[PDB]
């Protein structure tokens, strides 16, 4: 629903948007594996309202992706009445799918960005863990048994 | 407002005393109803939320501001039509058991929510609440009374005409006044008379 | 199908059966009005 | 609590009672001990009375609840009339998705590094994937076979 | 942030927003909540106490505030606290306030965990621990 | 007993020249509410 | 599309449900007459 990728062979330039939203801010890309988005009018531009074009290395290296994500405003709610704003079905239906956007954010992973309580996995597993770059970071495995096999000799 | 034995009280602070002529009828089973008493919301129903046992102080629902205020008890207003008739032109009644009945139609001057039962010999049919009122009309707005100057509404039956039975029921702040009522029937004469 | 309209609602209730019942006779009423020039509508509230 | 049941079958579960609420019945479903993949209805449980499920091929049973995702349950036509039952079923279904979020029922994964600032995880489980995690009991348990 | 907040080494100020007063509590050095009358209010937006410190935020869940079947007010005020409460729930369970442990498993999409702790129990392990091999 | 129902009876004569009774001696009521009849009389000349 | 004419304008005022007002009445009358053989036409002044 909020997020879409796309996986180049060696010829990605444009990407077709599969995902609806409210305005045209809430998007942005990421590239692949960056922590840094993309920066508007030198990487990237919009096609009418439909389509995305690449600006800058527009030919996409073989094993790269591009991916597209969307938020919505959480500060307040569009219309509020009691500061003038008139009562009509379209008030109370995009007020209500303003909620629902929210959710469908949620439940994909998109919004999350904390944590302040140990958690209890109950017996689940972790699956990409990446690997370790700080002395603070989760080891994971083929990491330890590389270290343990690197020293039977 | 639409109650029986009603009196003004004031309201403060989202509570007030009951009155002592009302504590043996509500102990018995009777419905509490409170009302707005001025501005332009008068006449719309609130709700109460708790009644102390000890000292008969109720809290009412949140947002109400402080001001005047009826409050009495409940009553209905159920009625029930008479189911129609075939005749001819001489007026003899024909097709007592060769009729079938589909719909009603109902035209109200002012009214809200209703409720319309319609049962058979052996089973229901209908069941559920009605209204004139609908989202694309002016006179839906908050902070005024939900009625509407004028309407229709449909219920089907799709039964037997005489083994009918229809009621329609009313127990709120809005009134219910039916100006006509139109229905469809479906009977086949396959002969000619004489 | 045919249609049709009920010709009044102003003379109470009846015990007959439907045959014989004159025009504007229902079958049951309760805490109603039948008002002349305003129709069918409930009654007022009792005042203390 | 609100959205997940929980009830051990010590040689004796061959019903159980519904403690959730839920919005209607066919968001619930069924998971045996662990395994990934939901029971069948009409072959392994089915509904009594809409308040007791009987059990057919019969350790603990867990009971999940999944509210709608798609659309407001209601849409406020122009021509649908004015009812109070109506407002109160919308304003429901946003408090069943907060109650059922809230307690992580519904996460399947991030798209961004998850931060922790000092806390544990506990019950991870054995890694068998490359690209797993590993539980401080494998790891000090591999010490002693590397220390023959 | 907008459901909780940090401050880092006698008063502090609250930037958040709450509906009733008994929505907050606090915590510190990332222990038990600290028992009120330990901290006391000190004005609508300051606390006074009697290393660092968090305030969270937890609005009702058990029910809306208003319902319009049990004789709810019909006017504006009513929708606006509505609206609002919705709006609070999203902003809360958005940063994952009250997460506390998960009935499925995850899959981190090739990233990574930082600033996780020390295990006890068998559980996850950290770089640093596994680190510490000397043999 | 049935709250609403109806019967046919065959009579198959000439309509005047016969005689119609219903008896009923039992623990159960009978009460009529309407009767009906098929005619068949066919005129073959104009009437004046 | 049908047409019409309204019978007459000389029974006065009514308050009555347009189903049941009588052949000629109206709805609001104000410093008007409702004479005969000259119609509905305006009163005359007051003389000093």
């Amino acid at each position: 629903y909020s997020v879409q990728i796309a996986v180049s062979d060696g010829t990605l330039t444009r990407i077709a948007l599969s995902i609806e939203y409210f305005e045209k801010d809430d998007i942005t890309l990421y590239r692949n594996l960056e922590l840094t988005p993309l920066v508007l009018g030198t990487d990237w531009q919009w096609d009418g309202d439909t389509h995305i074009n690449l600006l800058t290395g527009i030919p996409v290296p073989v094993g790269s992706y591009i991916t597209v994500r969307r938020n919505t405003d959480i500060d307040r709610a569009f219309n509020i009445y009691d500061g003038g704003a008139a009562f009509n079905r379209e008030t109370l239906d995009e007020n209500f799918k303003q909620m629902i956007y929210l959710a469908q954010e949620f439940t994909e992973g998109n919004g999350l960005t904390g944590l302040y309580f140990p958690l209890d996995m109950h017996g689940f597993q972790i699956k990409n863990l990446g690997e370790p770059t700080d002395p603070g970071d989760a080891v994971t495995k083929q990491y330890v048994d590389t270290a343990n096999t690197a020293q039977n000799a | 407002p639409f109650s029986d034995v009603y009196l003004r009280v004031t309201i403060t602070d989202r509570q007030f005393a009951l009155p002592t002529r009302l504590r043996a009828a509500v102990g018995s089973g009777e419905g509490l109803f409170i009302t707005f008493a001025d501005t332009s919301m008068g006449g719309m129903w609130v709700g109460y939320e708790s009644i102390d046992p000890t000292t008969y102080v109720v809290t009412t629902v949140r947002n109400v501001p402080d001001g005047e205020y009826f409050v009495g008890l409940r009553y209905t207003s159920v009625l029930s039509p008479t189911p129609p008739l075939v005749r001819d032109a001489n007026g003899i009644v024909i097709g007592t058991y060769q009729s079938l009945l589909v719909r009603y139609e109902l035209t109200l001057k002012d009214s809200g929510e209703f409720h319309a039962i319609i049962t058979d010999s052996s089973r229901t049919l209908t069941d559920g609440n009605y209204s004139s009122l609908v989202y694309s009309s002016t006179e839906l707005l908050p902070n005024n009374p939900t009625d509407a100057s004028l309407g229709r509404t449909i219920i089907p039956v799709r039964a037997q005409a005489q083994d009918t039975v229809a009621t329609f029921e009313a127990n709120a702040d809005t009134d219910l006044c039916i100006l006509d009522i139109e229905y469809v029937l479906q009977y086949r004469a396959r002969r000619k008379r004489i | 199908a045919f249609d049709g309209s009920i010709k009044s609602l102003l003379q109470g209730v009846s015990q007959q059966v439907p045959r014989e019942r004159l025009d504007g006779q229902v079958s049951v009423q309760l805490n109603r009005l039948s008002d002349v020039v305003n129709g069918n509508r409930r009654r007022p509230g009792a005042r203390y």
